[PDB]
């Protein structure tokens, strides 16, 4: 009956202020503790902040010098602001409530989160990606199963969305989880196991969406000698 | 701030085992540790709180217990469900630290890899970079080793790994490695060969390519 | 721990010369005493107090000292009467609770109206004309907005009151913070701001840098600001506030006390610190000359300190204004004010909506705040004869808009309820209090299917 949703500014640059806001519905922020919690791409949880049901803000000692929760009572908001944010600031950011209604502060584990917004934090241009083939061949396949895939490359920021002939094919694909360049630009591959016989006679071909480039490009993957 | 440390970081079972999961606190917390539930993608669920009270909703196959410094998460039946990231919250401290977590994993009998080998396209070489690809597809357990030699020379800092989660039907492992050259390097070399080791091989597998060989 | 002495203080007061009165106890005792000044100790002090690893001697105003003494969290005094003649009983009136004596009195602090000789001759007399001395500075006055202490004369000016005095006895029921004259003093604060004459996010901070470099005119502040005025070398002066309506500005009197903890095992050699080296003029003006303390409690000291005219026109501000009530509701009353007047500043509500949630909040909701594992008394006091013959309840209200789940109702685990229907009062009875207890009870009057409200009552538990 209570669920929060988040909007915000999803891509900084260095040295720039980080604005993010967490929308409650349902109910007010008097009687329960509201938290700021974000997880950089694979790394744990990290508590940035939170506020008592007093407004009382207590705030990480390693952020506290970058960090300003402030809370919006006319449209039940509360806010997330990073003042000198950093690459190592990107991170998927969490707002969450803890659940006493007045209780004491140990059982206010955050029990209710928002879905969460991904914050990247880089010099880099946003940029499509480029889509290169990996072709099967006579010395990429083995016996009667045959492996062909695509590569997207130079890409910012993410996500990208990739399917296999407009989604008809999902049996044996892999989505690579994608990597992070040392030019700045992220980069993945996308592959699919398919029977050895099929080559030559049957089409595949990869669909690669890039949303926040509205670039959307379909690589057809043929066997090359 | 008060550390926390979980045990173990990566755990793999079966569904009905009974699992047990660790967590230790740099200094006396009382009974005040609470334990979440994170699936890939998805924001955590709170599981215990208060060391020993389950939230409403959370099967009775899990249970928390411990106090002061060590705590601990039983599930006494696993289920296909259960299989996520679990996290220890202490709720003692001013500020409020989460332990490293436990991946929770599916056991499986060993799968061997198939090797593939891709060489850059030729659009790609045109642009003037070349990324030579190393597929190491269905394989189980998730420690692999991929070693690339051009012309027999061992390469290092110019490849790139990023490996999928556990499959959700035949519950195996896939690792991509992306060798990643200038085209006037691609163009002084030869012979490129990749080497993957894995404990369901017999001996390390190498597959290679001849460049301009078809 | 045994031999030690610890004293927390807060950070806007004198530690350094408080230190140096360490050094000379620890010089003749041999008992080294650490003086500690933690952020926030208002609200911290309790949470670990019980515990154990909390402070022997707490400095704080006396409002706050009532709440401690019905927690159980602070020990009788007893000062040899010849002691008590060494300090005005003014003072030890203020630190009276229940008869009790809970804390020893050390000065008596006020707000004052600081103003630069550079920028200001001669000080307005009404806050009226403040608005069009600021255009002509154009700025005329910066002081701290998000605490209610400092904007309270303001609001107390035209006939505002907290809690009704009859005959030396508060009345709880009587209290007005939307009183005829609190809307119009709100108001003109408001008003200041929406004119762009002073700022919403004004803080403590900024008015002393703002006016230490000489960027504004005047300043609201206590005693214990002079001493980082006179290092700035800016002249500045400390008069009487303006008045508002014609009516004089009345500032809330605060009386600096220090209370021993009752866990501590050092009573003894805090007493003797206490009696025999603070509340002298020996340990008194090492901590004045570090930050001013205002009007001291020591009457010899205070003969000379009065010939000050930084502590005289701090007296005719306090003379102007009433002293601060010690009873526990004065906690809940404080942070009810300070929140109606952030909204207002911002103008996110009214002042009529700010005002009516603030004295709806004061009204019959004390905070209970009791040490977990032992016993928790509260005391819910209604008309005798409007519920005559109705049963009581005690339950547990969800939500701001949710229903009371019924703890125990009158004719449970570890809550039981009396009702004394010849006084009119209700008991509740809570044993081994523990965690998750506290959530913001009601005390209920049944009749027929519906219940109404006798009182709110808003536990906290301490750690223990
Ligand atoms: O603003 C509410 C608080 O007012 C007083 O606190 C004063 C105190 O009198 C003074 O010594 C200190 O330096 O400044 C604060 C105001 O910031 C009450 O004593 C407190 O109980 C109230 O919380």
């Amino acid at each position: 009956q209570v669920q929060l949703q988040q909007w915000g500014a999803g891509l900084l640059k260095p040295s720039e202020t980080l604005s993010l806001t967490c929308a409650v519905y349902g109910v007010s922020f008097s009687g329960y503790h509201w938290y700021w919690i974000r997880q950089p791409p694979g790394k744990g949880l990290e508590w940035i902040g939170e506020i008592d049901n007093k407004g009382q803000t207590n705030y990480n000692p390693s952020l506290k010098s970058r960090v300003t929760i402030s809370v919006d009572t006319s449209k039940n908001q509360f806010s997330l602001k990073l003042s000198s944010v950093t690459a190592a600031d990107t991170a998927v950011y969490y707002c969450a409530r803890g659940g006493s209604y007045y209780g004491h502060p140990y059982l206010a584990a955050p029990d209710i989160w928002g879905q969460g917004t991904m914050v990247t934090v880089s010099s880099a241009s946003t940029k499509g990606p480029s889509v290169f083939p990996l072709a099967p061949s006579s010395k990429s396949t083995s016996g009667g199963t045959a492996a062909l895939g695509c590569l997207v490359k130079d890409y910012f920021p993410e996500p990208v969305t990739v399917s296999w002939n407009s989604g008809a094919l999902t049996s044996g694909v892999h989505t690579f989880p994608a990597v992070l360049q040392s030019s700045g630009l992220y980069s993945l591959s996308s592959v699919v196991t398919v029977p050895s016989s099929s080559l030559g006679t049957q089409t595949y071909i990869c669909n690669v969406n890039h949303k926040p480039s509205n670039t959307k490009v379909d690589k057809k993957v043929e066997p090359k000698s | 701030d008060i550390q926390m440390t979980q045990s173990p970081s990566s755990l793999s079972a079966s569904v009905g085992d009974r699992v047990t999961i660790t967590c230790r606190a740099s200094q006396s917390i009382s009974s005040y540790l609470n334990w979440y539930q994170q699936k890939p993608g998805k924001a955590p669920k709170l599981l215990i709180y208060a060391a020993s009270s389950l939230q409403s909703g959370v099967p009775s196959r899990f249970s928390g217990s411990g106090s002061g410094t060590d705590f601990t998460l039983t599930i006494s039946s696993l289920q296909p469900e259960d299989f996520a990231t679990y996290y220890c919250q202490q709720s003692y401290s001013t500020p409020y630290t989460f332990g490293q977590g436990t991946k929770l994993e599916i056991k499986r009998t060993v799968a061997a890899p198939s090797v593939f080998i891709f060489p850059p396209s030729d659009e790609q070489l045109k642009s003037g970079t070349a990324s030579v690809v190393c597929l190491l597809n269905n394989f189980y357990p998730r420690e692999a080793k991929v070693q690339w030699k051009v012309d027999n020379a061992l390469q290092s800092g110019n490849s790139q790994e990023s490996v999928t989660e556990q499959d959700s039907k035949d519950s195996t492992y896939s690792l991509s490695s992306t060798l990643t050259l200038s085209k006037a390097d691609y163009e002084k070399h030869k012979v490129y060969a990749c080497e993957v080791t894995h404990q369901g091989l017999s001996s390390p597998v190498t597959k290679s390519f001849n460049r301009g060989e078809c | 721990e045994e031999g030690k002495l610890v004293i927390w203080i807060n950070g806007d007061k004198g530690y350094n010369g408080l230190a140096e009165v360490g050094k000379k106890f620890e010089k003749d005792t041999g008992i080294k005493v650490t003086v500690e000044h933690p952020d926030k100790l208002e609200e911290k002090f309790p949470q670990v107090a019980a515990t154990g690893d909390g402070p022997d001697i707490i400095f704080w105003a006396h409002d706050r000292f009532g709440g401690y003494a019905q927690s159980g969290l602070l020990a009788e005094i007893t000062p040899a009467a010849a002691f008590q003649d060494k300090l005005y009983p003014f003072t030890w009136d203020a630190v009276r609770y229940n008869g009790k004596l809970i804390a020893y009195p050390i000065a008596v602090e006020a707000l004052s109206l600081i103003y630069n000789k550079d920028l200001l001759p001669n000080p307005p007399k009404t806050w009226e004309e403040i608005p069009a001395l600021d255009k002509e500075l154009k700025s005329a006055l910066m002081f701290n907005l998000q605490e209610p202490y400092f904007t309270w004369p303001l609001i107390a000016a035209d006939g505002g009151y907290a809690f009704k005095y009859a005959a030396g006895k508060y009345d709880i029921k009587d209290v007005g913070v939307d009183n005829a004259g609190a809307k119009a003093g709100l108001t003109f604060l408001v008003d200041l701001i929406k004119n762009k004459h002073m700022n919403a996010d004004t803080d403590y901070s900024i008015a002393e840098h703002a006016f230490n470099h000489g960027e504004t005119a005047m300043t609201i502040n206590g005693p214990w600001a002079w001493s980082n005025i006179d290092t700035s070398a800016v002249n500045y002066g400390v008069t009487v506030l303006p008045t508002f309506k014609g009516q004089p500005s009345k500032p809330f009197v605060g009386v600096l006390s220090a209370g021993i903890n009752a866990a501590s095992p050092n009573k003894e050699l805090a007493k003797e610190f206490l009696e025999n080296y603070l509340l002298t003029d020996e340990g008194l003006e090492a901590v004045n000359k570090d930050k001013p303390l205002g009007a001291v409690a020591l009457k010899s000291y205070e003969e000379e300190l009065v010939k000050d005219p930084r502590v005289a026109a701090t007296m005719e501000n306090a003379q102007k204004g009433e002293i601060m009530p010690n009873i526990p509701q004065m906690s809940a009353f404080w942070y009810a004010v300070r929140t109606a007047v952030i909204n207002a500043a911002s103008g996110r509500q009214t002042v009529d909506a700010a005002l009516a949630a603030a004295q709806t909040n004061a009204h019959d909701t004390t905070v209970f705040q009791g040490v977990a594992g032992q016993s928790l008394q509260v005391s819910c006091p209604y008309d005798s004869m409007k519920h005559w013959g109705r049963r009581k309840a005690w339950c547990r209200q969800l939500g701001e808009k949710g229903p009371c789940q019924r703890v125990v109702s009158t004719h449970n685990g570890s809550t039981a309820i009396t009702d004394d229907t010849l006084g009119g009062t209700l008991t509740i009875t809570l044993r081994n209090l523990q965690p998750h207890d506290a959530g913001l009870y009601q005390c209920q009057s049944l009749h027929g299917s519906e219940a109404d409200t006798l009182r709110k009552v808003l536990v906290e538990v301490l750690a223990d």
